[PDB]
RNA sequence: GCUGGGGCGGCGCGCCUGCUACACCGGACCGCAGGCGUCCCACGGCGGGCUCAGCGAGGACGGAGACCUCCCGCGGAGCAGA
RNA sequence: GCGGAACGGCGUCGGCCGGUCCCGACAGC
RNA sequence: CCUCGCCCGCCCCCCAAACUCCGAAGGGCCGCGCCGCCCCGCCGCUGGCCUGGGCGGGGCGGGCGAAUGCGGGC
RNA sequence: AGUUCGGCCAUCCUACGGCGGAAACUCCUUAACUCGUUCCGAAUUAAGAAGAGAAGCGCCGUCAGGCCCCGCCAGUACUGCGAUCGGAGACGUCGUGGGAACACGGGGUGCCGAACU
């Protein structure tokens, strides 16, 4: 008696949308307003810093948008930090920090990889040390030269202050990237001004090294249980600044890829056949025995 | 059936005539109102391919899930 | 089964529906309050003036809550009130029999009791990126909520 | 009555297709337009500004001016005896390249690239003009015919 | 002033939507169904977050409707007045 | 061989579809 | 506990100047000769750049590429 | 084979059954810090690594609904141009051009691109 709701009209008049967004991969209003160019500026490209997060680590990508698909020309994953020196505690604040300085300076390094005068990379040297204050690579722009531009794309995150995604992109600019930001969304922000303390403090994980230090401090089971990874690589509280600099020194030193080695495995789980002749067996014998 | 079948045509005859212009009378050779032909329908009726209903009569459906 | 079929309780909703705002709403919704050791809210009738007060409760709390309702009626509760996505309720008369100390000031006030059940991985009809429908098979039937509950707090039904 | 307001007797030409409503899809911003350029004219009923007149949608012109946001066309119109240019500014939805010179621009390449192979090797070149569709020629048919009759009424 | 004579009546006497109108544009009548001479420092700008009407099932002093919960929901709601 | 309709004609000519008929029809078993 | 109704499903007769999932005949607008290669100059515009776009100059190869009729413009 | 970012936007959607995980994605665990919920760590923010294919996801199936292609419908309906053709009219016919729709039958059920593992 119950009225039916998805009938063959409901069907016939719908509308499917955009792949991408049935997935809810995508936000197109966002993307439209990312990618829009003067028109009087023709085929220029435009370049995009995407940022993503998934369970396991942090994604840094630029690309640039093309008539029929997307162009990549660096990406920078979370899974190298322990070949720099940092083999734990990925997807956590210092890490971000840590792959966005290396997108950074992997892009710098190919663009001025034949040039010898006014190159890129020379021209435009990231922050020496991690300060953690303001700093705008375009101030008292190179007039021959400008500063690598891109604009921060953070998907549907939610920018909150405090959030990983600007730690990346503070990351990315502190390695010579003029990218456009304020300090609001940082840790250290105030009415006026704002304070370079909390930003490194947060950069070199002190706040994981003091949660660290008062959990086994008192309640050391927990502690075990919560931590084994960290306590596996025997990582200590009080030696972790230390092991950050000495990851950032050397990402700053020699930041190229290597490419990594594997095979790829096809299961049978996609290996299951695709049963006319003998899918009209299966009517037959079917009507037969019913 | 074949008992009014006999008066069937002078009854349209009788109307015929408060109907302004000109009209005819045709015997269908159809069954019934339904849409089969007499020949049609009671070969389906000895085959055994129709479904009955008050008034009409479909052929049976070839589509769709079993069950 | 594996591990990852078994049920909890998802989340408690207390509710207090008596019209016309007053100290009865205000007295209600701090009774609310002290109870469930969290501040209620109001709801506006459909106009603008308020009639009903409620709070959500999760965790063990709502457990002990659950429990101590259930206590009040003698762990009796009509098989028909599982609802057709497997969740259930019902409805106590005074918050004095909860075990609260009365108050001859404060009142009397009747209450609502909804509690929903879940399995885990129910957060992907509800995240915000990737949003999608839960499979037909993990989703909880009336029989299957009917048996965890009375295995779980030893209740009988009566038809 | 007969009122005459800017959107009049727009009733069908504005609304969207079956089962295309929504937003346009992003190639219609990051396609490249350059001036001189052949475009066709189609108002989307979705967005509101820059929206052309409706005597100008299903019309084709040339581009004489790239903005910012918009672009200018000029399309020539009929009033009375005469033809008048007019130049309209039109937002980026509103606007598609047109293939009105396709055939022509293959038929250059094709005829300079014919041009170029016969003289490498001196081959006779063949005739690279058009030709209306001609009489047919003389041929043998083999006959295994069937009888077509009259049928009755 | 218009006006199937003038008068009485009405106002296609300045504007707007759909139809008449016969698939570019244009197209008449005291042709058809109607509207306007206003309302809003928010009912405006921008950013973020969210999803509406409603079916079904459940909660009960509680009912054909209050409020609460889950499910599915291509818009069946809303967006000042035609 | 009037401008002309519904509706009539066993005036004449020409058709279409069905029965019965030298095992004897029709009209006067 | 029965017997017709409201409700749910299928089937069916007949419709719309101010209904349309579909959709002609018919109309309307535009095109139907210069092209290809190389190099050079200017810009106060545009780009991370040695990027673009626009406007000009110089060399090389090729050529008049639907039908019908007929001088046009102010 | 998987993931990030895309193009065209159902042959890609919807319902219901089944198969699979090394790596990946995901589900999962905690609330000192950061930020957060008209109330709720549900969402979201931060910090993790004991469990899992039960979902989501990839693949298979259904005389599946939908969507897409071909045929038939049918030279039918309608129609441009010409006609002292028929008819009281309503309407029809001939010559010369163009030419559907529904319904029904058969079959099908995502590709393409750049970077990493
Ligand atoms: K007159
Ligand atoms: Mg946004
Ligand atoms: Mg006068
Ligand atoms: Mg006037």
């Amino acid at each position: 008696w119950v009225k039916v709701q998805k009938t063959r009209s409901y069907f016939k008049r719908f509308q499917v949308q955009f792949r991408r967004r049935r997935e809810g991969k995508t936000d197109y209003q966002a993307r439209k307003a990312l990618i829009i160019q003067d028109k009087n500026k023709y085929a220029t490209p435009r370049y995009r810093f995407v940022v993503r997060r998934t369970n396991k680590d942090i994604i840094c990508q630029v690309t640039a948008a093309e008539l029929t698909k997307d162009r990549v020309v660096c990406a920078a994953y979370s899974h190298e930090l322990p070949r720099y020196g940092i083999p734990v505690g990925l997807t956590n604040y210092a890490a971000a920090y840590a792959t966005g300085l290396l997108c950074g300076r992997r892009l710098l390094e190919k663009l001025s990889v034949g040039i010898k005068e006014n190159a890129l990379a020379q021209l435009y040297p990231g922050l020496d040390k991690a300060t953690g204050e303001e700093y705008h690579p375009d101030e008292n722009e190179n007039e021959e030269v400008h500063a690598f531009k891109a604009f921060l794309d953070i998907g549907l995150a939610r920018a909150s202050t405090g959030a990983r995604v600007f730690a990346a992109m503070k990351g990315a600019v502190d390695a010579g990237l003029n990218i456009p930001h304020s300090m609001k969304r940082f840790p250290g922000y105030s009415k006026d001004g704002f304070d370079s303390s909390a930003l490194r403090d947060r950069i070199m994980g002190k706040h994981v090294g003091d949660y660290m230090a008062e959990l086994k401090a008192e309640d050391e089971e927990t502690y075990r249980k919560r931590f084994s990874k960290y306590i596996a690589a025997k990582v200590e509280p009080l030696r972790l600044e230390a092991m950050y600099t000495k990851a950032h020194a050397a990402i700053r030193a020699n930041p190229q890829a290597v490419k990594a080695k594997f095979e790829i495995k096809k299961p049978v789980r996609q290996a299951r056949l695709t049963l006319k002749e003998r899918i009209d067996a299966k009517k037959l014998e079917a009507l037969k025995q019913l | 059936r074949a008992s009014a079948k006999d008066y069937v045509k002078d009854a349209l005859r009788r109307a015929k005539f408060k109907i302004p212009g000109r009209q005819a009378i045709v015997e269908s050779r159809n069954w019934g109102f339904t849409e089969f032909t007499k020949e049609e329908y009671e070969d389906l009726r000895e085959r055994g391919e129709l479904q009955y209903d008050g008034n009409n009569a479909h052929r049976i459906s070839r589509k769709g899930p079993l069950n | 089964e594996n591990p990852m079929r078994r049920i909890r309780i998802e989340k408690l909703v207390l509710n207090i529906c008596i019209g016309g705002e007053g100290d009865a709403l205000t007295k209600a919704a701090k009774v609310l309050q002290q109870l469930t050791d969290q501040e209620p809210t109001f709801s506006k009738s459909r106009r603008g003036q308020k009639i009903s007060t409620h709070v959500t409760v999760r965790g063990e709390k709502a457990r002990e809550i659950i429990e101590r309702g259930l206590r009040v009626k003698n762990f009796e509760l009509p098989y028909s009130c599982f609802s057709t996505t497997g969740n259930f309720g019902f409805g106590i008369t005074e918050h004095i029999d909860l075990g609260i100390k009365y108050d001859p000031s404060m009142g009397i006030y009747g209450m609502d009791f909804y509690v929903v059940l879940s399995r885990p991985g129910f957060r992907v009809n509800k995240r915000r990126a990737q949003q999608q429908h839960v499979g037909a098979s993990h989703k909880i039937t009336p029989d299957e909520a009917r048996a965890w509950v009375e295995r779980e707090f030893e209740v009988v039904y009566t038809k | 009555t007969h009122s005459q307001g800017y959107r009049c007797k727009t009733r069908y030409c504005f609304a969207r297709k079956f089962r295309r409503h929504g937003m346009a899809n992003l190639t219609t911003y990051n396609r490249v337009y350059k001036l001189g350029q052949y475009v066709n004219i189609k108002v989307n009923g979705a967005y509101h500004k820059g929206m052309p007149h409706r005597y100008y949608n299903g019309r084709t012109g040339t581009i004489f001016n790239i903005g910012p946001r918009a672009l200018g066309v000029q399309i020539q119109k009929r009033v009375r005896g005469r033809i008048m240019l007019k130049r309209i500014n039109v937002r980026l939805e509103h606007v598609h390249p047109s293939d009105c010179r396709k055939n022509h621009l293959e038929r250059v390449a094709a005829n300079d690239a014919a041009r170029r192979l016969a003289k490498e090797t001196g081959q006779p070149v063949p005739c690279l003009k058009r030709q209306n569709a001609l009489p047919r020629a003389a041929h043998v048919v083999s006959i295994a015919s069937a009888i077509d009759i009259t049928p009755l009424k």
